[PDB]
């Protein structure tokens, strides 16, 4: 629909030559990175304590909120900023490099970025294509130059290009001399192949064949000439517009299981928050009844807190109770689990089982937040051409199908391709078992509307209820598969779709032939929705399977010989199929777990935190009174208890990596979100409210004591909260040493690190800390609290009570 | 190609350790035959520990300490007499406990200046305003100000035993060393500057409820004002309601005979601190310490049921596993 003009020789719409991968900017980096940030519920509901905190008289400073929360902020911004600083400097190279301009007869050396629509462009040996040029010449004879597309679509051989045919006269000479050529373009599509030109180079009276110009002449952008002296094209795609910008396509499919559990269990552990806060509050107003249960003459309030509306306390205490539980909802979690999703999708890279010799280059990872969605698969939907068949089957493209029957997924193979083109080939893909009774709905065999309605309902309501791994391999084709779906809103008595998702649940092999690039989006979207949500693979290598790549829940495009539009559409991208067994049964299984077990262990050792805290209230006249100092809660979450469980999410194999694949039997069957569902969530929060009464109800028994010395000197409630914290801090995390079956050299450097840092850290906070503080609060505390042999002997037991129920399982786990 | 270290190939050096039943089942014996020594070494020690209390509240119309139970002349003297059927041996330990007295309230430990018991000539004439209602009186800051400091226990207790004829032998009690070393050489110092107190407290009064000012509360200069031991040991919350601080303490007799003989003892109390009110109770108890402390039971008994938990546990475990 456009034009244009080279030689500015006449008988805005278009944009500018600059291209951003980027999403900040220096100017509003800040705004929209603390916009996106607080939008999450956990880092909302903590700005909404910390502002809580500032206005309202509460238990705790807003020190205790405000530093783990600022902390955490801004360990999750100088990520997100410097990940978005490579896209600067990633294209800071692509848009700031030199390259030659002919403005009128005169040949200077501008910027990639300054390039305007329509104008000559010189491009010497080996340098990428600033844009997309149309070749109106070449210097040599015959004009035709050697591009290798080694980056927009994969292929390594050298494409030929040739110059406008009528133009390749045009040699290097002053290209001002009325060079007046109309080239009548049409708007960009990002078939890059299909590209329709039209020269009307005016000439002394007139020319004005229509070439139709396309990939022979179309030199793309960012595509490295090779062996040819130096060229002359014309930009009429300058970036943002041009073939190689129109592929990006970034959108939203990082919503992962474990990542939609998450919000399940903030929303559990908010309404505990309500109840203890509730709970604590109903009681504080029966308790306080009693006139001598408040004033009652040693503390006595003061004039202005005596006077406030009784309506308007009865608020604030619930704020003050809200307050001092707050710490029962993680705060640095989410910084944790993207701090580990990012440093850990290096190992999905960096392996050399996902490298080709050939091709050259390894696995890639587009994005970072469905790690654990590889360990999560049921549904597999495969593509016939190029994923399972090269351009015979692959490497080891039918071993892989049994190692994927054998975990219990269910392998779809979505071919565009014809029946027994596909089918008589995949007796040999070995999806299809010999004994495998084969219940065909191809036209071949259903040349009839009705009959099919009786074919769903013979081969269903009479053959296959009335008598399955390696037993049913359904077989469609994309005629009669359309009607099933859609057409399916006749009869609502016994539908042709609801029928066909009873069989399409059991039978594990299902190949559908003759598969428009649209249907094979259905079938995904179809599956996606029955009976809970089979959480669906989408592996293919074509740009026919990026409906389907973009639309299950995780995509693995192949590096193929087609091109690169399934593999950069994708999420993680691997250059054969036989990589599909090492990725899901050896990185997805200890993906997921490594998160699974960090999800529950975040949401744990908080409830054994504020337990011991709920439980003083009982104690304290329901007065809100923290248990632990300040420098305790802040320190817990951020500083005592946050490498460990880091560590031990990014290296951490609970079962050794080569006994992964080798055994898929049940390994990858063992897990289907199993490590989140309600049975194991309920173990972490009955073991977390039996060590958190354990931890208080030891304390609370060994200060009947009137003395726990040898000189006879009576302690505090600081060094009654120590006792309690030094238990909660070595449970916590020998509660971890007992669950890591893999001590590498870091596990042994985080863990018994932790454990020493808690240790100096009391000893330090116990001297000159001073100066600046109106507390002293916890001077000699933890350094008197030791100097006292019973203390080490219930410090050592209350730590060996609470974990029983966890070595009690372990036993019982071992045997039989 | 891609660098195959030993840490990007998720091959490190590990160690895994396999749990086996010839691994795992003795550790339900090498503790019960730990825990359960030590619950009979400890349960052993806390019942050879002598102590004795006696609650001096009144409160029963047939208790001596009755007559100033009551809102009365204050200066009350009520003397009870308990008798110690057994001596005490080692160096006896003089507490007194209080009941229903929430030393943990919050509007109640906040209730200090730190920085002025510490020694700030700065914050001695302009206390803290957590320590509010008791910050000021008359346009003038209290000198220890606070609840926790007002509030502090004032009653006098005395211990006289009754020789062999009808005449009392006064037992002697020590008041230094009872407050922790670190709080009272460290964490609680005078005002800065000046030979006598009396001088440095200038601008400054007595808390409400004290009867003398605290450069008033002793006579030699090292228990004097922020430095008393029962000011400092006041000082220090309870974590409970039902607490107990260290009142005095009883040094041994270089001799061969006990510390506590027994026979019938008068406890004379100057009866002056006022709990009928909120419901409490006021207790004096004398104790001996041992390597554990004091007297309680419940390290003795929770190391033997563990101890003995385990071992039954490894048995029935063992049972299993032996004999399948
Ligand atoms: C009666 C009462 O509640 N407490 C009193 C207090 O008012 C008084 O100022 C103080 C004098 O030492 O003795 C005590
Ligand atoms: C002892 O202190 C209590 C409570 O502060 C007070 O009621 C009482 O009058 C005091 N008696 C004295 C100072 O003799
Ligand atoms: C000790 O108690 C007895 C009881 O009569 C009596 O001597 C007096 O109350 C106390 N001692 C003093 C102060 O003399
Ligand atoms: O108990 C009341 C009584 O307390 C003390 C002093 O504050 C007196 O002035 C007051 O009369
Ligand atoms: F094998 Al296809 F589109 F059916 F790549
Ligand atoms: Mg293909």
């Amino acid at each position: 629909t456009r034009t244009v003009f080279v030689g500015n020789h006449p008988v805005q719409r278009f944009c500018d030559n600059r291209i951003v991968s980027s999403k900040y900017t220096l100017w509003n980096f800040l705004p929209k990175n603390l916009f996106e940030q607080f939008r999450r519920i956990a880092n909302f509901y903590f700005l909404i304590i910390f502002l809580v905190q500032v206005t309202v008289d509460t238990p705790t400073s807003p020190v205790t909120s405000g530093l783990p929360l600022f902390f955490v902020i801004t360990v999750t911004a100088i990520k997100q900023g410097y990940e978005d600083w490579l896209r600067h400097r990633a294209d800071n190279e692509v848009n700031k490099s030199t390259v030659y301009i002919i403005e009128n007869a005169k040949r200077v050396r501008k910027e990639s970025e300054k390039i305007k629509v329509g104008d000559v462009v010189e491009v010497q040996a080996d340098e990428t294509f600033p844009c997309d040029l149309i070749l109106l010449s070449s210097c040599t004879t015959d004009g035709t130059c050697y591009v290798t597309t080694a980056s927009l679509d994969g292929e390594s051989n050298c494409k030929t290009h040739y110059a406008v045919r009528d133009t390749i006269a045009l040699c290097t000479a002053e290209s001002i001399d009325t060079l007046r050529a109309a080239i009548e373009c049409e708007q960009p599509q990002p078939d890059l192949y299909k590209f329709v030109g039209r020269i009307n180079i005016y000439s002394n009276s007139l020319e004005a064949v229509a070439r139709s110009l396309g990939p022979e002449n179309l030199l793309l952008k960012g595509a490295t000439l090779k062996n040819t002296e130096k060229i002359y094209g014309v930009a009429v795609y300058t970036g943002m517009e041009t073939k190689m910008a129109l592929n990006y396509q970034g959108k939203s499919q990082k919503r992962s299981a474990v990542e939609k559990s998450i919000n399940a269990f903030l929303i559990v552990y908010l309404f505990i928050l309500l109840t203890k806060a509730a709970v604590c509050t109903t009681l504080k107003y029966v308790w306080q009844s009693t006139p001598y249960n408040d004033e009652p003459w040693y503390n006595q309030k003061t004039q202005k807190e005596r006077e406030t509306l009784k309506v308007l306390k009865m608020f604030t205490d619930f704020l003050s109770f809200m307050v001092l539980f707050n710490f029962i909802i993680p705060v640095s979690m989410y910084v944790t689990v993207e701090m580990q999703k990012f440093l850990g999708s290096f190992f999905i890279s960096w392996d050399k089982d996902f490298y080709d010799e050939e091709i050259n280059e390894g696995a890639l990872v587009n994005t970072s937040d469905l790690n654990e969605e590889l360990g999560q698969v049921d549904y597999v939907f495969t593509d016939k051409t190029g994923t399972l068949t090269e351009n015979k089957l692959q490497d080891q493209a039918a071993e892989t199908i049994e190692a994927l029957h054998a975990a219990g997924l269910k392998v779809w193979v979505l071919t565009g391709d014809k029946m027994e083109t596909a089918k008589s080939t995949c007796y040999a893909c070995r999806l299809f078992q010999t004994n495998t009774e084969l219940l065909e709905l191809t036209t071949k065999t259903i040349e009839e509307s009705e009959r099919k309605e009786d074919r769903l309902h013979e081969l269903l309501i009479e053959y296959r209820k009335k008598l399955e791994h390696q037993e049913y391999g359904l077989i469609i084709d994309g005629s009669t598969l359309s009607l099933i779906l859609n057409s399916s809103q006749d009869s609502s008595s016994n539908n042709y779709k609801s029928i066909f998702l009873q069989i399409c649940m059991k039978c594990t092999a299902v190949l559908c032939c003759r598969m428009a690039p649209l249907q094979k989006a259905q079938i995904v979207r179809m599956v996606k929705n029955l009976k809970g949500s089979p959480i669906t693979l989408s592996i293919g290598d074509g740009a026919n399977d990026v409906s389907m790549i973009l639309e299950s829940h995780v995509g693995i495009g192949i590096k193929g010989k087609e091109g690169r539009q399934a593999a950069r559409n994708s999420d993680y991208s691997v250059p054969k199929f036989k990589h599909l067994k090492k990725l899901l049964l050896a990185h997805g299984h200890l993906y997921y777990v490594r998160i699974a077990h960090l999800v529950q262990y975040f949401f744990y050792k908080n409830l054994c935190f504020i337990l011991p805290q709920f439980l003083y209230q009982f104690f304290c006249g329901f007065s809100q009174q923290p248990l632990y100092d300040a420098a305790y809660l802040t320190m817990y979450n951020i500083c005592f208890t946050s490498l460990p469980i880091l560590a031990y999410s990014l290296l951490e194999q609970h079962i050794n990596i080569d006994t992964l694949t080798s055994d898929p039997r049940l390994y990858m069957k063992i897990s289907g979100n199993a490590m989140l569902q309600l049975g194991p969530f309920l173990y972490w929060t009955f073991l977390a409210a039996f060590e958190g009464t354990v931890f208080f109800f030891g304390t609370y028994f060994l200060f009947q004591t009137a003395s726990l010395e040898e000189n006879g000197k009576v302690y505090g409630n600081w060094t009654f909260g120590t006792i309690v914290f030094t238990v909660l801090v070595f449970t916590v995390t020998l509660k971890l040493a007992l669950d890591t079956r893999f001590w590498t050299w870091i596990n042994h450097f985080v863990i018994w690190g932790s454990l020493a840092f808690y240790v100096f850290f009391s000893f330090f906070w116990g001297g000159i800390i001073w100066p600046f503080l109106k507390q002293q609060r916890m001077y000699f505390v933890f350094a008197q609290m030791l100097s006292s042999v019973s203390t080490w002997l219930a410090i050592i037991l209350l730590i060996f009570i609470s974990l029983f129920p966890e070595i009690l399982l372990i036993v019982l786990k071992n045997v039989r | 190609r891609p660098d195959n270290t030993a840490f990007k190939q998720q091959r490190l050096p590990a160690w895994q350790p396999i749990l086996t039943a010839g691994t795992v089942l003795p550790i339900f014996f090498i503790i019960g035959l730990i825990f359960i020594p030590i619950g009979i070494g400890i349960f052993v020690t806390s019942n050879n520990i002598r102590e004795i209390e006696i609650d001096y509240t009144g409160t029963e119309p047939s208790s001596p300490c009755n007559k100033c139970l009551s809102p009365d002349v204050t200066p009350c003297f009520c003397t009870i007499n308990f008798t110690l059927e057994k001596s005490f041996e080692g160096n006896v330990f003089m507490y007194y406990g209080l009941s229903n007295f929430y030393q943990n309230h919050r509007r109640y430990v906040k209730s200090r200046d730190d920085s002025q018991l510490n020694g700030d000539s700065s914050a001695l004439l302009n206390p803290s305003k957590e320590c509010e209602p008791y910050r000021r009186n008359e346009d003038k800051p209290i000198a220890p100000c606070g609840a926790i400091m007002n509030s502090m226990f004032n009653d006098t207790l005395e211990l006289f035993l009754i020789g062999q004829d009808s005449y009392p032998i006064p037992i002697a009690l020590k008041k230094k060393g009872i407050a922790w070393w670190t709080d009272k050489n460290v964490k609680f110092r005078n005002p800065p500057g000046g030979d006598n107190l009396e001088e440095r407290f200038k601008g400054t009064t007595k808390p409400v409820n004290w009867l003398k000012p605290v450069y008033m509360l002793d006579s030699d200069p090292d228990n004097n004002g922020f430095i008393n031991e029962d000011f400092i040991v006041w000082m220090r919350t309870a974590a409970l309601p039902t607490f107990r601080k260290l009142y005095r303490l009883i040094e041994r007799k270089s001799d061969l005979h006990p510390t506590l003989p027994a026979g019938r003892y008068w406890l004379n109390v100057t009866y002056n601190y006022p709990v009928h009110y909120f419901d409490g109770r006021k207790r004096m108890i004398l104790s001996t310490i041992s390597w554990m402390g004091g007297k309680n039971p419940f390290l003795g008994i929770a190391y033997i049921a563990v101890g003995s938990i385990s071992f039954l546990l490894g048995v029935v475990l063992l049972v299993i596993n032996h004999k399948y």
